[PDB]
């Protein structure tokens, strides 16, 4: 009976309220720090994080809240826009959020007094995940429990609607190949839609159900990672629609899956918020067991740093950061 | 008497991926292979045990059926109640061709005896009767073996179970007539036509006695005397052999006396033409039925004439001088359809017959040959073959549409898909017993490989790729449809005399016949047979009956002109939550835009003949409504254990749920045509065909009601066509753990059977929930008398209506959504509650509770709040639950949520207090003195400030924040704090305490 030594968070940042979702900026903003957005009960905070591993002048972590957006509803999923930049010439901050009111709110700002938000309506069921589905950041794709994957442009109009057979639980844009959108249905079926033909190219099937998350590997666009039930699942295309690896992630309902943006072999999965403290179990493809197991006492949301090997899990009034030694 | 005129076919889907493990047995008689032997057409039949109608017998709801092609016999035992283990046998009599109608099953109080006739050998098998295999009533349903379990131990080479027919006098060549039976002494006898025109009777000794087989030839003879159909009837020591021969004469034979006792010309009853007497009757058939309660033997004979067939039923009359004569009961004519088989029952006095029309389509009809005033055959609504072409929308991907059509419940059988695969791959690879999911992936991969091989160039246009996709999938679909057409050929009919259970035996699967409700009967009957409907059956008011008939006529005239585009538009509007009223109006405008043949003027003319059309609308919408009141009384746990297995097999579930599917589909079509007709009456009401107040009633109450019924039937249809997903055991167990926290798991985990078969969510609901309540539905109907025989018609009707009332998602028990939160199909669950909640008013609180659980699992806890609170102060209770979780972390959030809870607090001050204690404790541990103090003052308990302050000062003196201690402004209880400190400090020692300082 080896007691798994829960890893303490390398850095901890205090917040004002519960963090329901947290998402780093996966794109280049022009600043020395890597942006971060976390959605609370009724707000959305944009911050700039600078760690010791980037600058020896920073002792620990330097967390600076840049702007606080009033939302009014619980934030369940945040999507960053590729046009997000913090340059002094013409700063522009754009991102999309889904809320508990089944609506999408595109916030635009220049970090100065100009702040606009737009509400997009049309979802007949709650939205589970949304991502920006164009390299220019012009379209927004959201999947939810109305059994639909919709493509919204920036003006709130619907471009296309792909009918799913079950609630989409995670949608992701192909990092390199254009016009290929991945939609992870809850009953295990992962679908790849073509945004120019509005057709489905190919479907993958998980051996376990329900499928709670899916994410692409930015460093290897052939590997797809997911979590279905208790076990994390990995596919490798165009070889076969069957899983390549299938090992237990959490003792109870692995929920979120996020591929590392710096290593093509590391991925973190967060246990479900329930009877146990929400556990993060960071894995390595070469190891049968997680290389790091941390306990976020209640954690929803998981995002990986763009350059460092550093993952974040928004907890209760706390952002827990975990460094995975490469 | 409920004249259940029209029946509907329910496909008993053999959806088990594993072929019933056909125990292959090869019997090798000492007979050489005759190259060039006659090829017999495939045949089939069924046998139903005695006492199958009894509720306590061990043969309850059990029956045997068999299909026999060239040299093979496939026996299957089916039980609607419990799944039988090893219930299939494939007997291959090598070098011998099994006769059409050469298999006869006979029953004894200890054994079941199967008598097989071939072109050269005759066989006899002996299997244990079901009442003798099981001596103990305590047998788990999982292991009840079929009587074919121990067929491998019987010696088939025993010369008492196998005899070779001699060549002289021998059997006539190319003849199919054959009969066999068990005598009163247990001897197995086999009769067949002789070369000389008589009957050749081969008699075996009893199975437990040693004896020599005896051969006798009954003779009265050219090829004109050759029997075409033979049947036997055993009377107390004797076997009366009836011979319907080529020369249009019926001959009754006595085997004991070996003398022909009656000769009856069959032509004295037909409207003779001179040409018939010179043509041989190769198409005649003969069936006998015996009524034990009356001691009457009925003879149903069919006369194949190249111009018009004829059914003739006769009663056998015995004079005092042992002279037998036929009495004419009825003569029924038929159309030019080619008969395949026909049986007639003596409990309902009906002639069941199966034909093939001139398009080779399956046609089944039935008729009452005693109360036949009109000469009309009541129709059976046979499921049509899948459509040749599949319509694909430009937004629908061809792959998904074709997979959904091929793998839809009830469309295609596993064998057709497997055969299309086998031929598409051009390989002789051993097809394993592939699961349905693996079969789907195999189809996808094979047709994808065909697509990639069809794409020669690298620069294919997207439209060109779509066309190649459609073409490849259409080729696959056409091959699948060819093989489903071959596997759907009709072979024979099996009717049960006691339970009225009728079954249609097809070459590839078994299909059950069920009685059709009045609405669907009137809607689906052809137009020529609608003008002759007995208006007394529809209503006691002749005027109301004529109104409903005219209304159904117009309902069909609207349906006969709805193209596939309008039907798909209505179905899409139902899918995307569009309003079906405006959609029906748009379809009406398109119809009036395309009224080329003046159908609209005819609909107007026919509605003019209607006196009260709104009364007819209200009648149709009342018979199609299963909205139940909350008086579904909960089950008392004292149900007799013998009823828990009633209709519990995969076949019974599939048949009942196909009944639900077909009823929902038909009534969806009726409500669609009814909405279109209602918008029509609105547009026409302006020209004074309906009154103002009547029109107000129609547009205020009748159209929203029709739209709600249409959404409801689309809901039940989608539920009956949506496939459930395979859930691994680890996830299901973690789920049943997660719900023991919420205490929805009362039922013990009693080895949930591996559902290796494909089941829709309606079938899963039927097996898990709806089947446990059938004993009480049986008991409440006045069935306290355990002697009444089971009736298939009434039982299937009550079961379908009860499953529709539960599937009208109004079930106050609410176990479908409770289960879909219990399983991890939260998906079909959110869809169910979503498509459900707007229109059904019962279980709103339960729907909201379960939607809250789905959102809790999806990670959305605040909408779980809202749906738990609509589900049910309850809001305060869920707030307390969420506060427990935040406190587990360790507490600004806790503070804020507790503050909201104060406003909502109307009942639990105790819960408030505990949460405040926890907040204070956390804050003090973290080091926040003032916040801890605030949480403290808020506590509604009598003396916590005091204890909490003791804790505070001890912790502080230890933390040594004594300057802060000095600075703190003590309250009115300043003198109290000082006193407590002093007391404690003087009570304790001086060495380990610096409290004096």
């Amino acid at each position: 009976m080896k007691q798994d030594s829960a890893s303490n968070a390398t850095y901890t940042v205090d917040c004002e309220d519960y963090v329901h979702v947290v998402e780093f900026n996966p794109f280049d903003s022009g600043e020395a720090g890597s942006l971060l957005a976390y959605g609370g009960i009724s707000y959305v905070v944009i911050a700039s994080c600078r760690f010791q591993e980037e600058d020896s002048t920073v002792e620990g972590i330097e967390f600076k809240t840049l702007k606080t957006f009033h939302h009014g509803e619980r934030v369940v999923a945040i999507a960053w826009s590729p046009e997000t930049r913090c340059d002094a010439l013409l700063p522009l901050l754009r991102f999309a959020t889904a809320a508990g009111d089944k609506k999408i709110r595109i916030f635009t700002s220049d970090f100065q007094d100009k702040n606009e938000y737009k509400v997009i309506e049309g979802h007949s069921g709650y939205i589970n995940d949304l991502v920006f589905c164009s390299p220019e950041g012009t379209d927004i794709a959201s999947v939810g429990d109305d059994h639909t994957c919709r493509i919204w442009d920036l003006d709130g109009k619907q471009i296309a609607m792909f009918i799913l057979r079950s609630p989409g639980m995670s949608v992701a844009w192909h990092p390199e190949g254009a016009f290929k959108l991945m939609v992870a249905e809850k009953t295990g079926t992962i679908r790849f839609y073509d945004l120019t033909t509005h057709q489905a190219i190919l479907s993958l099937e998980s051996v376990q159900v329900p499928l709670m998350s899916a994410d692409w590997c930015v460093r290897n666009t052939l590997r797809i990672g997911a979590v279905a039930g208790n076990d994390w699942i990995i596919w490798e295309m165009p070889r076969s629609s069957y899983p390549q690896d299938n090992k237990p992630a959490h003792a109870d309902r692995a929920r979120m899956f996020r591929w590392s943006k710096c290593n093509e072999n590391v991925f973190a999965t967060t246990g479900y918020p329930g009877k146990m403290k929400s556990q993060i179990a960071i894995h390595h493809l070469a190891h049968p067991q997680p290389i790091l197991i941390g306990t976020a006492p209640v954690g929803s949301g998981l995002s990986w740093h763009r350059r460092l090997p550093l993952c974040v899990v928004g907890g209760y009034r706390k952002l827990f950061f975990w460094l995975t030694e490469m | 008497v409920n004249l259940e005129r029209s029946y509907m076919e329910l496909i008993g889907a053999e959806r088990e991926t594993s072929r019933r493990n056909f125990r292959d047995l090869s019997l090798r008689p000492d007979v050489n292979l005759v190259i060039g032997g006659p090829k017999y057409a495939d045949c089939a039949g069924g046998y139903c045990y005695s006492e199958s109608s009894s509720l306590l017998s061990a043969t309850r709801n059990r029956f045997l059926h068999w299909t026999s092609y060239a040299d093979t016999l496939e026996l299957v035992e089916i039980s609607l109640d419990i799944n039988l283990v090893n219930n299939a046998v494939r007997l291959r009599i090598l070098n011998c061709s099994i006769l059409p109608g050469g298999v006869h099953i006979c029953e004894t109080p200890n054994n079941i005896v199967v008598l097989i006739l071939t072109n050269q050998t005759v066989h006899r098998l002996i299997l244990p009767h079901p009442s003798r295999m099981y001596r103990s009533e305590i047998i788990s349903d999982s292991h009840i073996q079929s009587i074919f379990t121990d067929i491998g131990k019987t010696n088939f080479h025993d010369p008492s179970n196998t005899y070779v027919i001699p060549a002289i006098p021998g059997r006539a060549p190319n003849t199919t007539a054959s009969t066999a039976w068990l005598s009163s002494d247990g001897e197995a006898l086999f009769a067949l036509p002789s070369i000389s025109g008589g009957i050749l009777v081969i008699k075996m000794p009893p199975h437990d006695m040693e004896g020599l087989v005896t051969i006798a030839e009954l003779k009265q003879q050219g090829p004109a005397h050759l029997p075409v159909s033979l049947a036997v009837h055993t009377l107390d020591h004797d076997s009366y052999l009836f011979a319907l021969c080529q020369d249009h004469k019926l001959r009754m034979w006595s085997y004991k006396d070996q003398m022909c006792l009656m000769v009856a010309d069959m032509l004295e009853y037909v409207p003779v033409s001179k040409d018939i007497r010179q043509t041989a009757g190769t198409g005649h058939k003969l069936r006998l039925a015996f009524s034990e309660t009356l001691g009457i033997l009925y003879l149903g004979v069919y006369l194949h004439t190249p111009k018009q067939g004829q059914f003739c039923v006769f009663q056998l009359m015995c004079a005092e001088s042992n002279r037998y004569s036929l009495d004419h009961i009825s003569s029924i004519f038929t159309n030019q359809e080619t008969l395949i088989d026909f049986t007639f029952t003596l409990t309902s006095m009906d002639i069941w017959a199966l034909w093939l029309d001139d398009d080779n389509q399956t046609v089944v009809k039935h008729i009452n040959f005693e109360e036949n005033q009109a000469g009309q055959w009541n129709p059976v609504f046979v499921n049509p073959l899948p459509e040749d072409d599949l319509a694909i929308s430009d937004e629908q991907e061809p792959q998904e549409a074709y997979l959904e059509c091929l793998f839809a419940p009830g469309r295609f059988t596993i064998a057709a898909v497997q055969k299309a695969i086998q031929i598409l791959r051009k390989g002789s690879g051993r097809v394993l017993d592939l699961s349905w999911e693996e079969l789907r992936k195999d189809v996808t991969l094979t047709v994808e490989n065909e697509i990639q091989n069809a794409v020669i160039d690298y620069d294919v246009s997207q439209e060109e790729f779509r066309q190649i996709n459609i073409e490849n999938w259409c080729k696959f679909y056409t091959c699948c449809l060819q093989y489903q057409e071959t596997l759907s050929r009709p072979l024979a009919l099996l009717v049960h005399p006691d339970t009225n259970m009728v079954c249609l035996l097809r070459k590839g699967f078994l299909s059950f016949l069920a009685p059709c409700s009045l609405v669907e009967h009137l809607y689906l009957v052809p137009a020529e047979h609608l003008l002759t409907v007995d208006e007394s059956v529809i209503s006691d008011d002749i005027d109301a009956a004529s109104d409903i008939v005219n209304l159904i006529q117009c309902l069909r005239m609207i349906a006969d002109y709805i193209s596939e585009d309008m039907a798909y538009l209505m179905e899409s509007a139902c899918c995307h939550l569009q309003s079906p009223e405006r959609v029906a109006e748009q379809i009406l405008e398109d119809l009036i835009a395309n009224d080329i043949d003046n159908i609209m003027e005819n609909i107007q003319n026919k509605l003019q003949d209607t006196r009260n059309p709104i009364r007819a609308i209200g009648f149709l919408l009342q018979n199609m409504d299963y909205e139940t009141n909350a008086d579904m009384e909960q089950p008392q746990p004292n149900t007799r254990l013998n009823l828990s297995t009633l209709y519990g097999s995969i076949t019974a579930s599939s048949v009942v749920c196909q009944a639900i599917c077909k009823i929902s589909a038909t009534r969806f079509l009726i409500c669609r045509d009814l909405l279109i007709l209602q918008h029509l009456l609105l547009r026409l009401g302006d020209m004074a065909l309906i009154g103002a107040g009547q029109l107000l009633h129609s547009q205020q109450e009748l159209i929203p009601r029709a739209a709600q019924l249409l959404l409801s039937y689309y809901m039940i249809r989608w539920g009956s066509q949506c496939l459930a997903c395979a859930v691994p055991v680890d996830i299901l167990e973690s789920n049943l753990q997660h719900l023991s926290v919420l205490e929805l798991s009362d039922s013990q985990v009693e080895k949930r059977r591996y559902t290796s078969g494909i089941q829709t969510i309606v079938e899963l609901f039927f097996e898990d929930v709806a089947r446990k309540h059938f004993p009480h539905v049986f008991i409440q109907s006045g069935a306290s008398q355990l002697q009444e025989p089971l009736n298939w018609s009434d039982l299937i009707k009550r079961i379908t209506n009860y499953l529709l009332q539960l599937l009208w998602p109004s079930n106050p028990n609410f176990q479908f959504a409770e289960c879909l939160m219990r399983n991890c199909q939260y998906t079909q669950l959110q869809e169910y509650v979503r498509l459900l909640l707007p229109w059904c008013q019962v279980n709103v609180g339960s729907c909201h509770f379960m939607l809250a659980q789905c959102y809790l699992v999806a990670g959305e806890g605040h909408k779980a709040l809202d749906c738990f609170s609509q589900a049910a102060s309850p809001r305060l209770q869920y707030y307390n639950r969420v506060l427990r979780l935040l406190e587990d972390v360790g507490p600004e959030l806790v503070i804020q949520l507790a503050t909201i809870a104060i406003g909502e607090a109307s009942d639990d001050w105790r819960s408030q207090a505990a949460l405040r204690t926890r907040i204070f404790k956390h804050h003090l541990d973290m080091g926040h003195n003032n916040q801890a103090y605030d949480a403290l003052t808020q506590i509604p308990d009598p003396s916590r400030q005091l204890d909490c302050l003791r804790q505070l000062v001890v912790v502080l003196c230890e933390r040594s924040q004594l300057q802060d201690l000095v600075e703190f402004p003590y309250v009115n209880l300043h003198n109290e704090v000082v006193g407590i400190i002093e007391s404690r400090a003087r009570a304790v020692d001086l060495m380990t305490h610096n409290y004096y300082e």
